[PDB]
């Protein structure tokens, strides 16, 4: 009913990150589980998500990128971020509905994360 | 207002009725989710369960009646239903369990359902005044109870998990007996013949044995699903023959080919219906989040809000012609949600949702209970029979029709299964239009049959 976020922070492009979320009170394994974010400026929006019985929804920008899954011993989702852009630079929150689906905006989702701040640098190297 | 028995009786059927609307709102999410089912295996097995809790309830008149009495076998009917409960309370340990668990229940209910009516029967002089009244309050008893299992089971389930659900079921039926024992005192000279001999040992092990068999083959049948579609089908086209071969039984026929079709509509609500709340339906109402499997008890919910003014306000044709109008526009008002009315996301209001269960609510209090006073009107034992095995046959046809609702569980998308959904549901209500016209042309054939 109420999703703990975490593992965001501070990274380069072409970096990776983890964000899990994880749930208080009801057992995740009865829900659908979507990632959106939020960049400055825009609105929320859907990035990746897990159903509950293993369906998988992705954002066409993070195809190939981003991978969600499902620990259902730990009750935890995780978002894997690699390849990481600085057009990925957003808050972060995990969202929760009940069944099989994973529609595309807010308002389909009832339980929400406090959100996760994730920021990637086009810092590189010196050559 | 009524006889003091009244209120035990009361009180025993709605723990009862929530025992087993407890298990039957959570069963096919149970089936999917706990068992790994696809969603077509979990309603055609939802339908096999439900044909054989129906068709077995002729067992328990008769063993009321005729072996072991009606209180007697009020307490036998209970102590099967609630040991029922705990093995499917015990099958998360062993899954093996889960048949004989649900077989279990089936027999129990068999044997329990016709009783407690019988003894409120009993409570009152031969032609009292508040018959009536008693026996809408008896219905009403059975909808709190349901109302309650419909709207917490699923999100106790969702919270402690389903052994807690499943053993509350079961607590539920102990408090039934318990309030039963306590007040056995109130009934002593209301009962069946048998109940005021002593009890034949010889008759109970004969419904014992015949209890512990019909578990197994229960289990069986709901195992193999695909025997009891045959069981049923060569056993309904014989028993039709043997109907046809031995003209006020004409209108029981007719009547009884119509009880089938609102039949297979109520057995979406567990099912078709209870997945189209899950996947294309906000699951938000008046501003609360609620668990979208709750969203079944609508259907007691505005029975218990109907059957008295309903009470308070043709004659026998017309009434199961209502009904059957009535379903219709459920259905009819489920697609015509899903056609123009859902988000760019897929998803729809739950406030269609809400007035497709009014809709079927009402037909259920039009036909299913006018039509058993209709059957206790035109007629017996063998009709009894035939009826059940046909309504019987009738679950096993519903869950059937519900796999053409049936979801992959990869699919995500709200927008792919809401065009699945309005196709299968608008298909039903114009059929069941159709049927009700029928029913309206030969009503006045019908109603001239009667007398
Ligand atoms: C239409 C019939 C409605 C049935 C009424 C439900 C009875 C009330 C439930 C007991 C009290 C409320 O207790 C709790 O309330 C929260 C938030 O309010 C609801 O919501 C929470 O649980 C359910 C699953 O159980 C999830 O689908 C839901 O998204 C989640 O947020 C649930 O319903 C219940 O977990
Ligand atoms: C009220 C009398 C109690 C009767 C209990 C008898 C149980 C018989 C056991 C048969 C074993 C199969
Ligand atoms: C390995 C699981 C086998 C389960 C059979 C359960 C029977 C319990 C009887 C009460
Ligand atoms: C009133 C006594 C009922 C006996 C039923 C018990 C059968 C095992
Ligand atoms: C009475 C209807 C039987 C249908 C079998 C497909």
């Amino acid at each position: 009913v109420q999703l703990v976020e975490s593992g965001g922070g501070l990274v380069q492009a072409g970096g990776s990150l983890r964000l899990s979320c994880a749930a208080s009170g009801p057992t995740l394994s009865n829900y659908a589980v979507g990632w959106f974010r939020q960049a400055p400026g825009k609105e929320r929006e859907f990035v990746a998500g897990i159903n509950w019985s293993s369906g998988l929804r992705y954002k066409d920008v993070v195809k190939g990128r981003f991978t969600v899954s499902r620990d259902n011993v730990k009750d935890t989702v995780y978002l894997q971020m690699n390849s990481l852009k600085p057009e990925d630079t957003a808050v972060y929150y995990c969202a929760a509905r009940f069944g099989g689906m994973l529609p595309l905006q807010p308002s389909g989702y009832a339980n929400w994360g406090q959100g996760t701040q994730v920021t990637v640098s086009s810092h590189h190297h010196h050559h | 207002q009524q006889p003091r028995p009244f209120f035990m009786i009361f009180f025993v059927e709605l723990w009862e009725r929530f025992g087993y609307y407890g298990v039957q709102g959570v069963l096919a999410v149970f089936f999917v989710k706990q068992l790994g089912f696809s969603q077509e295996q979990a309603f055609v097995t939802f339908g096999a369960f439900a044909a054989l809790v129906y068709g077995l309830i002729s067992i328990g008149g008769y063993v009321g009646d005729h072996l072991l009495g009606t209180k007697r076998t009020i307490v036998l009917g209970a102590l099967v239903l609630a040991i029922g409960y705990f093995m499917t309370g015990m099958s998360l340990l062993k899954p093996d369990l889960i048949f004989i668990a649900l077989g279990t229940i089936a027999v129990g209910n068999g044997l329990f359902k016709a009783n407690p009516a019988s003894l409120l029967s009993k409570c009152y002089p031969p032609k009292d005044p508040r018959l009536d009244g008693a026996f809408t309050l008896f219905y009403m008893s059975i909808n709190i109870g349901s109302l309650i299992a419909l709207s917490l089971a699923p999100v106790i389930a969702d919270r402690f998990g389903y052994s807690v659900t499943y053993n509350l079921c079961g607590a539920g039926l102990i408090i039934a007996l318990l309030v039963y024992i306590a007040c056995r005192g109130m009934v002593k000279d209301i009962g069946s013949e048998p109940d005021f001999r002593p009890m034949s040992f010889s008759k109970l092990l004969y419904v014992l044995l015949g209890s512990v068999v019909m578990i197994f083959v229960c289990a069986w049948l709901m195992h193999n699903v695909e025997v009891a579609n045959l069981v049923l089908i060569v056993l309904s086209i014989v028993v039709t023959i043997i109907f046809f071969r031995q003209n006020k039984m004409f209108v029981a026929f007719v009547l009884m080919l119509e009880a089938v079709v609102f039949y297979i509509l109520y057995a979406q609500m567990p099912t078709s219906l209870n997945f189209f709340a899950i996947n294309n339906v906000h699951h938000e109402i008046l501003g609360f989040s609620i668990n979208p499997v709750s969203f079944q008890a609508l259907n007691p919910f505005w029975v218990v809000l109907a059957s008295p003014i309903l009470a308070g306000i043709l004659s026998m044709p017309m009434k199961f012609t209502l009904g059957m109008f009535m379903c219709s526009l459920g259905f009819l008002t489920a697609a015509a949600a899903g056609m123009w009315f859902a988000d760019a996301q897929g998803l729809t209001s739950p406030w269609f949702i809400v007035l497709v269960y009014l809709f079927q609510s009402l037909g259920e209090l039009f036909i299913s209970a006018l039509g058993l006073a209709m059957i206790a009107a035109l007629v017996m034992g063998f009709i009894l029979g035939m009826w059940f095995l046909t309504q019987a046959a009738a679950f096993l046809l519903g869950g059937y029709v519900a796999t053409f609702t049936a979801v992959p569980d990869n699919i995500t998308d709200p927008l792919e299964t809401l065009p699945v959904y309005t196709n299968v549901f608008g298909k039903i209500g114009l059929v069941t239009l159709g049927v009700a016209v029928v029913m309206l042309l030969m009503v006045p054939w019908l109603k001239r049959m009667i007398a």
